[PDB]
């Protein structure tokens, strides 16, 4: 068949690209040293490095390492410092939030103090990383879209861990640090407050998540299908329209009756992705503080379905009949 | 004695058989494997609520 | 009302015992399952013989089926005034462990 | 019936014979497998054992 | 009405079947053999849904519910008012989806493009068919499919998840959820980078691909390129769909107990003391 | 919690506010995507009586690099073609157009090109972005099969020449074009093929879109060291038009 | 006088005269095999 | 008013005719279906009861 | 003279005559149907 | 009413005929299926019960 | 005269004549079918 | 009625014949399957029950 | 005369004759089949 442009047929390699610079003097803080990986060169660029070292990046790295080490050493001490049993039960361990009886007060190290210290370090690390992503775009003389979309996810992060426990008045409302233990928190949160399906903001969040995955499938396929016209060079197509953009627009116009531009599709993508954590955080913040049972709320607002048939197995079959006796 | 027909008029012999072969050998036979992979373990279900 | 729920089904010795002096599936109290922990952190985060392959609390069957603690956790109105002492998501996890056992 | 030979004035024999051979095989194999998958016709019942 | 550059692309030819018996446009829409079939199937399905709604007793969009038959009917046909309508609507929907894909193929052929979009849509079609055809066929009853209602098809998901107790412990569900989250994160980053290149602060010149490559190597130490990002996004979305289908198809016909129990192979390996 | 009236609480107010916001956002997003190709026309070239539900956006300005000036959109369609060898097949709207002469040579249908600028695309240094490999310092093949010297196979199975060079993108480290040297029996000079329409094997290079007799009419570059945007559009459109116009069986129904 | 393949009436007749014998031999072998297999285990 | 004919100087008849056809059919179907959701005006059920 | 569609005054009058005739025929059929239905099952 | 022939100066028969062909068959299938979902007019079940 | 399709008056008259000839035959067949169905199983 | 032959001045017979064949075969298969889905008209079950 | 397919009047008449012949033969076969089926197992 025709070439489909999924893996590159042949690779070429030249001198390493050290990057652009301006009066801001970015070269001062950049590391020296690059590598080439031929395995990842089949799908994308092969060059590895260099990287930018600032104050925000170093602070974020140190605080994140501290948070990781605190969680890990607590998990190790919880098992008796036995390494084989630490490995055997890795997915089941966690560092647990404090008990409900302490409110917002500082608990003992045995019953949530380490949890609070680790949470403080993680918060510092994430905020420092956001500051770094803002500063880099400021020094490159570009727009601030990356920082604003990272801030939309940080909103749901903060609502889950900081704002809602303060509004409810207890640090015991936060999420435990563990793999199976945080999936237990998700299910228990859904059960405790009725049914999270009947939360309209959870439904809006699902709408936007599904839509973003659908949009990425569409955009990736469309750009790969017009690459024979040089379609992957999107910026030059924005500055000087070519036949790739026209064919890409006309496909969707003839398919569903309307289309986009080469620059306008990225606005659609940016909004569908960012709208997911915003609606999610609004939905989470309203639970427990305003609404305590979402199914009863749905019954009150008349969008809960009604069923006529009966419940129980004896209305449909017999115990002997199921067993085959 | 007709070698003056083949050498004079040449195409591709193996193109249509490759179609037949990628149709049955391909689709039909593999379908069998996939169905006969999960269905050998039959299951029965008991209803406890409305349809 | 329980053993004769649908038909005549009693209990004899050969219902818990099945030829053994000690019947199978008997349980003990194991509540402190991790070390260096004090409260809600002391009962759950471990795969034990009482937790049903999950990391849910191993405290159940001792507060519910031996002691008398409330199992229900739900609110019975769409909007209620939350008070301290009301059920939390940890009580919900304990009930979830009991229902897994059921 | 007497004029059935004019088929070779429509279809090229070279590309027909290879496809026909590719079809007759992949028919016989399917029939043999269908016979094997049954109990009464599996002949690996008198086989798979030596006294 | 046409776009300013559209007339030179509207030529004749490139059809799988039909020729010029259906080769025209209606407004912006292209019509063909598969456009005709799509219209027939979609209209019949919608009208049948509304007939079922009228016979149910409610026209409320939240409350309409058309359900599959009871499990005692097996793989046979039920009375139309007790589950047969669902089966007819399912047949109509499958026909409509396949017609939509083939119409996309014809449009791709006429425009001289690759066939990536119909191939990507085929995976979503495959997930739907797994939900309504393959799993009920393996389980032995058409009544295992989800109902057609805006709020009643969430109750099906809830009850099916809680029938394996704790569904978060399904490993294939874990893979699918991870792929969904990663796809969304990648889409956000890609849109942001392109917009930031094309829209600098006021009074500044626009940027180029070198600038984008430099921002991401400074940011995280690696850049995937302007061609690799589209491949990666397509692959992530397709993997999400495929693993969703796998996770649902293993829950009924292959595993019967609760999902936490599956990890007993890890918890009891001989290598442990 | 209490209700203002009836069942109206904070959740309902938040929901209605989100509904209003989403309506405004949908309007903005649809309007931002109408900066190219408007207003609409009919099949005779005149402005259509219908223009839609959404009004046209206001103007925005870009500032280009390397002293190319400004771009304000929406504006006049500067990429428009002048004389198209096309004919109408109906007196009304909604029917296809029929080529007048040779669609592959006239650039219509899937062989269409857009009128881009007659200058090469530049990198950050201000040099032409795409360069032949013979004039790139320190570049070489690092993986895969090197296609230089291998023969080129046409779509009907004819050998037309040999691969003589590759044109690479220095900034992004990627191969963009393959350069061929035509045999005297199949034309004269050198031609370019985009990397996305070829398959490199161990002994040959295969091009399936066009036939052997179509290789002499591929558009040529003006200079042996660079290519402009117009030339690229004209070359890639030519190669893509063959997927429908190379053979009569590729256009008629497949059934 | 159609020929989509470049043969003439007499050449096609000679080709068919060999094809028919090739088919009849296969038929005879299959008939004998089916008789033997029916003798082993009847199915009617 | 005798000047109502000037609506065709503003709207194109081709698009108005299509929109009117779609609207009229959908409205008729909607009314016919609303009647069948009642007990007093369902003619199928009335036919069944009268026998 | 104002015209978005390119039509003329006389053309618009001629079109409107036939359109109104079709409307009146449709309305007459609907009136007869409504009267028959009212005689069958009154709703007032 | 005598000038109704002028609709063909507005609409091309090629699109109109395919539209009408789709619409009429859709209508017929819908009506037959609606009849098949009642008790009084389901002829397949009436034939079975009458025997 | 107004003509979006390019047809003349006589061509439109011929086309309408044949179209109505088809319509009336369809309607007569449907009327016969409806009468037979009503005799078999009335709905009024 | 005598001028119905002018349908071939509107639609190409080469394209009409293929579509008509597809439509007729699909209709026949659908009706046969609908008959098979019942009890009174399933001739595979009737043969088993009667003899 | 109006023609979108390129056929003439005589060719259209000649084609329609054979098409009608095929339609009538198909209908006759279907009628015989329906009569036999009704005799075997009557609906209505
Ligand atoms: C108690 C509930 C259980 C649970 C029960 C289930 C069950 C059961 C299922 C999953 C499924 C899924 N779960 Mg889980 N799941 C739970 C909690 C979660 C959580 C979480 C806690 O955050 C997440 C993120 C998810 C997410 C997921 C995805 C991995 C997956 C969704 C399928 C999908 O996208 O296929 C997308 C594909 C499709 C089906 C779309 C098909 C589209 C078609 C082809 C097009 C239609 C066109 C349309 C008609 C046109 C209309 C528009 C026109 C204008 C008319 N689950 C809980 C714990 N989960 C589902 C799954 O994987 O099924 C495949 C599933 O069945
Ligand atoms: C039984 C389970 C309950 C349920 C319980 C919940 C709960 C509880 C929640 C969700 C939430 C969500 N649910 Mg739900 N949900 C259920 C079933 C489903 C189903 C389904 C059945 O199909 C689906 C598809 C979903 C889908 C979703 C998502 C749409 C949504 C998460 C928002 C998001 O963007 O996440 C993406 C996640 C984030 C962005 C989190 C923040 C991440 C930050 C930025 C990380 C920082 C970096 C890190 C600390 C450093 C790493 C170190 C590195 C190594 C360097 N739910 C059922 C009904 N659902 C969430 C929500 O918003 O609800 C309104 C939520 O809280
Ligand atoms: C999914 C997005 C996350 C991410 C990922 C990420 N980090 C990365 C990469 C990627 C994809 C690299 O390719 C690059 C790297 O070299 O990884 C091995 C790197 C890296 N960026 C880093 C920092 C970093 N980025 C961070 C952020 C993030 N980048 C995001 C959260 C963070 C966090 C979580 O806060 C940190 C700590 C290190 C993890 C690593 C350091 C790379 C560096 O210092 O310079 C470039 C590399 C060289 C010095 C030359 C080659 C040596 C390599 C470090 C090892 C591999 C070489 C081998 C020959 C190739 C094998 C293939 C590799 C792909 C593994
Ligand atoms: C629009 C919402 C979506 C989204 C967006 C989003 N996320 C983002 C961004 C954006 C726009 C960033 O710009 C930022 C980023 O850096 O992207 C590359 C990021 C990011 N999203 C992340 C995570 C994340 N996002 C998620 C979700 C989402 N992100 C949503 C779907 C999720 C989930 C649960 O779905 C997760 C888990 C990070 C990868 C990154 C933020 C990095 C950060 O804040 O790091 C802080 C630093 C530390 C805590 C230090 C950790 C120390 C480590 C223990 C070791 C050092 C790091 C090392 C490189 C790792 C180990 C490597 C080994 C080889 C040794
Ligand atoms: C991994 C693959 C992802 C994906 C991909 C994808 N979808 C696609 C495409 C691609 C690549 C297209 O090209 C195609 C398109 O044209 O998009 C604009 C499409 C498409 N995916 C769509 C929707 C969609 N995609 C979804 C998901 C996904 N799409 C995946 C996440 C979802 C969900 C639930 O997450 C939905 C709802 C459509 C907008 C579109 C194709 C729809 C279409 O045109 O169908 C033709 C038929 C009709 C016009 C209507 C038919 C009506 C039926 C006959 C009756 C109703 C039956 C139905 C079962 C009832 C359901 C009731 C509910 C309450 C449950
Ligand atoms: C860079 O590149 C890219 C682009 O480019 C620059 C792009 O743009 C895009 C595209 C992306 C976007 C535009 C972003 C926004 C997209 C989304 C949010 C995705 C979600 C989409 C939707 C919610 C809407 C999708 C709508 C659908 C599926 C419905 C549309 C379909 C119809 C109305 C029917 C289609 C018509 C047919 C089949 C023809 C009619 C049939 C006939 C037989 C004709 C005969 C006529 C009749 C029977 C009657 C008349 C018929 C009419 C008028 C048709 C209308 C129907 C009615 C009922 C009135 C991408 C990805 C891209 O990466
Ligand atoms: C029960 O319900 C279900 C759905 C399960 C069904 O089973 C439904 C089934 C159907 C609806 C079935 C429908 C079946 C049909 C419509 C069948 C139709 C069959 C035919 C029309 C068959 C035709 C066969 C013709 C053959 C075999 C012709 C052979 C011809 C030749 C071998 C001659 C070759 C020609 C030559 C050499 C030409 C000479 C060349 C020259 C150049 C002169
Ligand atoms: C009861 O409630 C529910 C919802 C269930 C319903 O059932 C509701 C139902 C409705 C609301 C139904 C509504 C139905 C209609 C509005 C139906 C309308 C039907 C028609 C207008 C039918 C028209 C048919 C016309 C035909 C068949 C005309 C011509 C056919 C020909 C074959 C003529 C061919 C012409 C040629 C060849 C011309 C060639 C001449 C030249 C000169 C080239
Ligand atoms: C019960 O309810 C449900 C919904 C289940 C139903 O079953 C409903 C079903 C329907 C509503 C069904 C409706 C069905 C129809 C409308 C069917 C219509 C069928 C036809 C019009 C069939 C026409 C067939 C015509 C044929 C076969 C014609 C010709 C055949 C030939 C072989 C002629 C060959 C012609 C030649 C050679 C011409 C060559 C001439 C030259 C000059 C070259
Ligand atoms: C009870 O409550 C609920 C909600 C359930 C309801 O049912 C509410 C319902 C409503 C509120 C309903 C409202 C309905 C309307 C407002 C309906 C209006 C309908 C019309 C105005 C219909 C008009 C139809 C006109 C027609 C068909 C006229 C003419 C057509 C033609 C003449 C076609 C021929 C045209 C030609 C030849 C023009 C060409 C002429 C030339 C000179 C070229
Ligand atoms: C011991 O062995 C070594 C050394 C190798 C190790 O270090 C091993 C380490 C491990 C094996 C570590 C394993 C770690 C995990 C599996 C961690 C899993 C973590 C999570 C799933 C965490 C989720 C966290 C948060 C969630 C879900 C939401 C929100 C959180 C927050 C917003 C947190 C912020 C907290 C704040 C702001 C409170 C601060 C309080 C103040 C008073 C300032
Ligand atoms: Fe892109």
């Amino acid at each position: 068949p025709e070439y489909q442009n999924i893996f590159t047929q042949v690779q070429v390699q030249g001198p390493a690209e050290l990057g652009v610079d301006n009066e801001n003097n970015l070269t001062e803080e950049r590391t020296t040293g690059t590598g080439f990986s031929q395995l990842i060169g089949w799908i994308g660029n092969a060059q590895l490095g260099p990287i930018y070292l600032g104050w925000f990046g170093i602070i974020s790295l140190v605080t994140g390492t501290l948070w990781f080490n605190i969680v890990g050493f607590n998990m190790l001490s919880q098992v008796g410092y036995s390494i084989p049993e630490f490995i055997r039960q890795l997915f089941w361990l966690a560092l647990e939030p404090p008990s409900p009886e302490y409110g917002l007060r500082m608990p003992p190290l045995d019953d949530g103090g380490w949890f609070i210290i680790a949470s403080f370090f993680l918060l510092v690390s994430v905020i420092s990383w956001w500051l770094r992503t803002y500063q880099l775009a400021e020094m490159h003389k570009m727009g601030k879209h990356v920082a604003w979309a990272f801030a939309a996810a940080i909103w749901l992060f903060l609502v889950l861990g900081l704002f809602r426990p303060i509004l409810m008045g207890s640090w015991s409302e936060a999420v435990p640090y563990g793999i199976f233990p945080h999936l237990d928190w998700t299910t228990a949160f859904s059960i405790r407050y009725g049914n999270l399906y009947y939360n309209p903001f959870h439904a809006l969040s699902i709408v936007f998540l599904y839509g973003s995955v659908l949009l990425f499938a569409m955009h990736g396929a469309t750009i790969l299908a017009v690459t024979r016209f040089g379609g992957d060079r999107e910026l030059e197509q924005i500055y000087d329209r070519g036949t790739a953009s026209e064919r890409a627009g006309l496909f969707w116009r003839w398919t569903m009756g309307f289309n986009a531009t080469m620059e306008g599709i990225h606005r659609w993508a940016w909004w569908f992705a960012v709208l997911t954590p915003i609606t999610g955080g609004i939905g989470i913040l309203l639970t427990g503080t305003v609404v305590d049972n979402w199914f009863l709320w749905a019954v009150e607002h008349n969008f809960a379905p009604d069923y006529t048939q009966d419940y129980g197995y004896e209305a449909y079959t017999t115990y002997d009949g199921f067993l085959g006796r | 004695k007709w070698f003056d027909e083949w050498n004079s008029k040449n195409p591709t012999d193996i193109y249509k058989p490759a179609i037949v072969v990628g149709v049955a050998g391909g689709a039909v036979f593999a379908a069998a494997l996939l169905v006969s992979m999960g269905q050998p373990l039959a299951t029965d279900s008991m209803q406890t609520g409305p349809r | 009302g329980h053993v004769y729920a649908n038909a005549e089904v009693g209990v004899t010795c050969f219902t818990c015992h099945r030829g053994q002096a000690v019947p199978s599936e008997v349980w003990y109290r194991i509540d402190p399952v991790t070390e260096n922990t004090s409260g809600w952190a002391s009962v759950q985060n471990r795969a034990t013989s009482l937790s049903q392959f999950t990391s849910l609390p191993s405290d159940a069957l001792y507060q519910y089926l031996l002691n008398y603690e409330q199992i229900a956790v739900h609110d019975l109105e769409s909007r209620v005034e939350t008070l301290p002492g009301d059920p939390t998501w940890q009580n919900t996890e304990r009930t979830y462990s009991l229902m897994n056992y059921f | 019936m007497s004029k059935f030979y004019k088929i070779w004035l429509i279809f090229d024999p070279r590309r027909v014979f290879v496809a026909q051979g590719v079809f007759l095989f992949l028919l016989a194999a399917m029939i043999h497998l269908v016979l094997l998958s049954t109990e009464h016709f599996n002949w690996f019942e008198l086989a798979a054992a030596n006294a | 009405a046409l776009l300013s550059f559209e007339r030179k692309y509207r030529v004749r030819g490139g059809t799988l079947i039909g020729g010029d018996l259906f080769d025209f446009w209606v407004g912006p829409f292209y019509v063909g053999f598969f456009g005709v079939t799509t219209a027939f199937f979609a209209l019949l399905g919608t009208i049948l849904i509304f007939w079922g709604a009228s016979q149910q007793g409610t026209f409320n969009p939240w409350l309409i519910n058309i359900a599959p038959p009871d499990l005692s009917y097996g793989l046979g046909m039920a009375p139309l008012m007790e589950g047969g309508l669902w089966q007819i609507i399912t047949i109509c929907a499958i026909g409509a989806f396949v017609s939509w894909a083939l119409r996309e193929v014809e449009i791709c052929r006429k425009l001289g493009m690759g066939y990536h979009v119909p191939f990507a849509f085929s995976v979503a079609i495959f997930a739907y068919v797994t939900l309504v055809v393959f799993r009920p066929l393996l389980m032995g009853a058409w009544g295992h499919g989800f109902p057609y209602g805006i709020w009643s098809h969430l109750d099906w998901v809830s009850n099916t998840g809680y029938a394996y107790l704790h569904f978060h412990y399904n490993p294939a569900h874990m893979l699918a959820v991870t792929f969904f989250f990663t796809t969304t994160l990648a889409l956000a980053l890609h849109g942001a980078l392109v917009l930031s290149a094309a829209n600098p602060p006021k009074g500044e010149e626009v940027k180029g691909p070198d600038n984008e490559d430099t921002f991401f190597r400074d940011f995280i130490g690696y850049s995937i390129g302007t061609l690799g990002i589209h491949r990666v996004g397509l692959l992530l979305a397709l993997n999400a769909g495929f693993w969703s289908a796998v996770c649902i198809i293993i829950s009924g016909p292959v595993w019967t107990k609760g999902w936490p129990e599956w990890w007993n192979w890890w918890l009891e390996m001989p290598i442990w003391p | 919690e209490e209700t203002f009236f009836g069942n109206f609480d904070l959740a309902s107010l938040s929901l209605w506010l989100f509904y209003g916001f989403f309506a405004l956002l949908i309007y903005y997003l649809q309007t931002e995507n109408m900066r190219e190709g408007y207003p609409l026309e009919d099949e005779d070239g005149n402005t259509a009586a219908n223009q839609g539900p959404f009004p046209l956006p206001k103007e925005k300005t870009f500032k280009l690099q390397h002293g190319r000036g400004e771009l304000t959109l929406p504006g006049e369609d500067v990429q428009r073609r002048d004389n198209l060898a096309l004919r109408k097949t109906a007196h009304g709207n909604g029917f296809p157009m029929e080529p007048t002469g040779d669609p592959m040579l006239d650039g219509v249908g899937p062989a269409s090109w857009s009128k881009r600028r007659d200058v090469p695309e530049l990198d950050a240094h201000g040099h032409p972005k795409i360069v032949p490999m013979s004039a790139a310092e320190g570049f070489g093949v690092s993986a895969g099969t090197d296609p230089r010297g291998l023969p080129v196979m046409a779509g009907d199975g004819e050998i037309v020449g040999l691969v003589s060079d590759m044109w690479i993108d220095e900034a992004e480290q990627l191969v963009r074009y393959l350069e061929l040297e035509l045999d005297p029996e199949w034309g004269d000079g050198k031609r370019l093929v985009q990397r996305q329409m070829v398959r490199i094997k161990s002994d040959r290079v295969k091009v399936r879109s066009i036939y052997g007799k179509h290789f002499k009419n591929v558009p040529k570059t003006k200079s042996p060291n660079q290519v402009t945007l117009l030339e690229e559009d004209k070359i890639m459109a030519y190669y893509a038009g063959g997927t429908l116009y190379a053979d009569e069986s590729r256009l008629e129904p497949q059934l | 006088d159609l020929s989509f393949t470049g043969l003439t009436d007499e050449q096609a007749q000679e080709l068919h005269s060999v094809y028919m014998s090739g088919l009849w031999l296969f038929s005879a072998v299959a008939v004998v095999a089916h008789l033997a297999t029916f003798i082993w285990r009847p199915w009617f």
